[PDB]
């Protein structure tokens, strides 16, 4: 069904403000809302949200609590002022998944047969992005395990709008960027790059202890899968792949070496400019 | 009777009115009291609009209840 | 009486949903209600901020509802938001930032009610990716002036910093109002969020461009090069030839072919030196 | 049309009929029948 | 006069299609629920109700709503099935209850019991006790068949009310004509 879907920023500025707001009403550590928007050509796009009060009881899954008619209420009192916008999914700020929101999905899903459920954590603590997008599907199973009702991933981003740019740039004076064009580059797609491969590799790492009888191993799955990524991976770099290397190397280089002296005959040009012109006022205006 | 009437502001006013007073004799007390014109001021009741035309015993307005003012909005 | 200091508070996201509104009436004064609380004699602090329903004629607009205003407040309080009305905003656009005729009167009988009122003007058509164009007023006195009283206090210069536009004086700011300074004052969360909102994914960074295609890149820009290189022979040739400014007074329509040379450099590096790093580096972080 | 205060285009229109031609549109007494023409049937049909 | 929220959490097990009852058990509670009702918002008009049911999972069907025809153009087409649980059911109607919309309100829970409960004792006088401190009161129907059931449920309400709080009952039945006529507007007000 769906293939992307785009958030706006007032969207995530809303749902920091929810967050922030709860201390009021409860104490809980999660909170719980609703995404309004449109979608063309498979591809969704979210652009405001209200939140209707939800609560749940820590200590257990399946004794939760959540607030159908006014949900309805509200969806009625926001149709009144914008015809553009109809119901599409939902959103929780929780840093990972939990037991029982498949069973929330199930309830909401009366209001819109594809809904989306899309993860907003509110307090990161790595470099990366705050959104990650989810929808329901049914999953077979070849070990004849019973069909099992389960999430699956789509990839998302952040979009923007001309009204909206203009605020989030005025709103941007906190600190340095645009450290222009050589410069730039390498951190933003070598360093922060490194970065994450990094931190994947350690998740899996952790992972793999745990199957030290700590965990049963969850599926034959993971491993061939993992067999497949050490499968697969470039083949050793020392075949007749390296003369070809060097092949491109020379002529990336080559033309590098022409731009630099074109750069540095200028600099003679300007040079001389300044001289003459120099020594001759002088000596007229003495 | 005394009957009680707030306002989005959070300030809150308390009338003196007999039941055979109409809305029009209210907004006027209301100016009397803040000095806002009468046609600027809505009123609401349980919910739905007031007008005038009727006495405050026609729409059952019972000893101590609250009716909420809110105010012309007009901008050009 | 009332000091020169005293601020108004904007929380950021008032400010973006009060602009996402504003440019869509585009030709039209549309206006809404705004939400906060009284800190302090020397502050007020607007939290949020929200539409209504409402028609209008070009020339006007007003709301049509009253009921709904009541019912959505009310609805509000029971999801933490206990906060009432401090005022009201409406956007103009394109003139500029004043209140005039009508919106004095609309806005006199706030004054009535709460005193302390705020109102807020914006525009939304003038505004660019640099600086948006708002401002928050309140009346002066009923008059009762000829005494010559001043409006406010002064015990500071911390009201003198800014210069009133010529606009608002033609329309009389200083005579019937006065101008609040507008302040912004984000939490730590929040700010957090902000410089997220443009980080890129760690996919994209390691990956390398097309070396085909890439290698037409190159070939296009090293030909262009030579009929600038054979301009540029010229171009040093016949300078100061003729009196100094009238070089670029003649040059207002022909390209000078400095720039132009010295820009395709620029392209040759930056793209050959980042396509040649991020080679060399993945050659090894994989077997 | 375009809003005078600002100049924004506001609603788009048919093509006008300049007075002059929706007036030489349609007048005419318009009765008369073949039957009240005599003596040139021919070259009725010929431009007919 | 006093403004009370009051969830009536109905029972749907299976047990309920069995005939003690002259029409059927869900005919024996459907009036008394009617009636309970109409006493709840004319003793005084804003008091507002909800509704619970309990199954092999607890359902919501309306929040604390000030009129009464929801509730009852709601509870028809509830059909007998499943095996009730007893604590779960109670748990979400706490829940419930801080949600209300004018903390001014004191609240109240309304129950109907219909069959077998295989809960044990000692995780009643949990509930019970940590309910005691919340200040919610409960308020125990032994509508159906009073055997099995009938010392949990009194041990229950001893503990929770005792230390001479009061507030709290158990009242239970025998087969025989109706609820709401015999029963219900015998003990007290309600209840």
């Amino acid at each position: 069904a769906v293939q992307k879907v785009v958030v706006h920023p007032l969207v995530l500025l809303s749902v920091v403000d929810h967050f922030n707001r709860i201390g009021k009403v409860g104490n809980q550590k999660r909170v719980v809302g609703v995404l309004l928007g449109s979608w063309q050509k498979k591809v969704l796009d979210v652009s405001n949200s209200f939140a209707v009060p939800f609560d749940e009881d820590d200590k257990d899954d399946s004794v939760w609590f959540l607030d159908h008619d006014y949900l309805e209420n509200m969806y009625g009192m926001f149709k009144k002022v914008n015809a553009r916008e109809r119901i599409v999914g939902w959103y929780h700020t929780g840093p990972k998944l939990h037991k029982n929101d498949i069973a929330i999905n199930e309830l909401m899903k009366r209001y819109c047969p594809n809904s989306v459920l899309v993860i907003i954590d509110v307090k990161p603590k790595d470099l990366g992005l705050p959104t990650e997008a989810y929808i329901s599907v049914e999953e077979v199973h070849d070990d004849g395990t019973p069909t099992s009702k389960t999430f699956e991933h789509v990839t998302s981003e952040i979009g923007a709008e001309e009204a909206e740019e203009v605020g989030v740039e005025h709103l941007l004076r906190d600190i340095k960027d645009t450290t222009v064009g050589t410069l730039s580059q390498r951190i933003t797609n070598q360093v922060h790059g490194l970065k994450g491969l990094n931190s994947k590799l350690l998740d899996i790492r952790s992972y793999l202890e745990k199957v030290a009888t700590g965990k049963l191993p969850i599926n034959h799955q993971i491993i061939y899968q993992l067999q497949d990524v050490f499968n697969l991976l470039p083949d050793v770099s020392l075949q007749e792949f390296v003369k070809a290397f060097y092949l491109k190397t020379n002529d990336q280089m080559v033309v590098v070496y022409l731009a630099s002296l074109i750069r540095s005959v200028v600099a003679l040009h300007n040079l001389i400019n300044n001289k003459i012109a120099n020594r001759d006022a002088e000596k007229k205006e003495g | 009777m005394q009957i009680f009437v707030k306002t989005l502001t959070g300030k809150t006013i308390t009338l003196e009115v007999e039941p055979s007073d109409t809305i029009e004799n209210v907004k006027a007390k209301i100016q009397d009291k803040e000095g806002i014109p009468p046609d600027q001021q809505r009123l609401i009741f349980a919910g739905k609009q007031l007008e005038d035309g009727r006495t405050l015993s026609d729409y059952n307005i019972q000893r101590e209840s609250t009716l909420h003012l809110v105010l012309r909005l007009r901008g050009g | 009486a009332v000091d020169t200091a005293e601020q108004v508070y904007i929380s950021s996201l008032a400010l973006l949903k009060m602009l996402k509104h504003g440019r869509a009436g585009v030709p039209m004064e549309v206006m809404g209600l705004m939400l906060g609380e009284f800190v302090d004699d020397y502050t007020v602090r607007v939290i949020d901020v929200f539409a209504m329903p409402q028609s209008g004629t070009g020339v006007s607009v007003e709301a049509v509802d009253p009921v709904f205003q009541a019912k959505m407040l009310d609805m509000l309080k029971q999801t933490g938001r206990p906060e009432m009305v401090v005022g009201w905003y409406h956007s103009h656009p394109g003139f500029g930032c004043w209140l005039s005729g009508v919106d004095i009167n609309t806005q006199q009988s706030f004054e009535a009610l709460s005193e302390r009122a705020v109102a807020v003007v914006v525009d939304p058509i003038q505004s660019v990716k640099g600086k948006v164009v708002i401002d928050a007023f309140r009346l002066i006195n009923a008059n009762m002036m000829v005494l010559g009283h001043e409006p406010r206090q002064t015990t500071s210069n911390l009201g003198h910093l800014n210069k009133p536009s010529i606009q608002a004086l033609i329309h009389g700011l200083n005579r019937h109002y006065y101008s609040i300074t507008i302040n912004y004052r984000k939490n730590e969360l929040e700010q957090k969020m902000l410089l997220n909102l443009h980080k890129k994914s760690w996919m994209e960074g390691l990956t390398l461009q097309d070396y085909s295609e890439h290698c037409k890149h190159n070939e296009s820009v090293v030909k262009e090069m030579l009929e600038l290189a054979k301009n540029y022979n010229k171009a040093v040739e016949e300078e100061d030839k003729m009196t100094p400014e009238q070089l670029a007074i003649k040059n207002v329509g022909k390209q000078d072919p400095k720039r132009h040379l010295e820009e395709h450099v620029d392209v040759l590096m930056t793209s050959n030196i980042v396509q040649c790093l991020a080679a060399m580096l993945d050659t090894v972080v994989f077997k | 049309a375009l809003d005078m205060t600002t100049l924004t285009i506001m609603r788009y229109l048919p093509r006008e009929v300049d007075p002059l031609v929706y007036n030489m549109s349609h007048e005419d007494p318009g009765n008369v029948s073949y039957s009240e023409i005599g003596g040139l049937s021919e070259q009725i049909r010929e431009l007919r | 006069m006093v403004l009370e929220s009051t969830m009536v959490c109905v029972d749907n097990s299976e047990y309920m299609r069995n005939g003690d009852f002259l029409p059927t058990r869900l005919q024996a509670q459907q009036d008394a629920v009617n009636i309970v009702c109409h006493s709840k918002t004319r003793s005084n008009p804003e008091n507002n109700v909800g509704l619970i049911t309990l199954a092999n999972d607890c359902e919501v069907l309306t929040t604390l709503t000030p009129d009464t025809g929801r509730i009852l153009s709601k509870l028809h087409t509830v059909q007998p099935k499943g095996k009730i649980t007893f604590c779960t059911g109670i748990r979400v109607a706490h829940l419930a209850l801080k949600h209300r919309q004018g903390k001014n309100h004191k609240m109240r829970i309304i129950a109907f019991v219909g069959s077998p409960v295989e809960d044990n004792e000692k995780d009643l006088v949990k509930l019970a006790k940590r309910l005691k401190k919340e200040k919610v009161n409960v308020d125990i129907i032994n509508f159906g068949e009073e055997e099995v059931n009938t010392e949990k449920l009194t041990a229950f309400v001893n503990t929770l009310n005792g230390k001479d709080g009061t507030g709290s009952h158990l009242v239970t039945v025998p087969p025989g004509p109706s609820l709401a006529d015999a029963l219900i507007s015998s003990p007290i007000l309600a209840g």
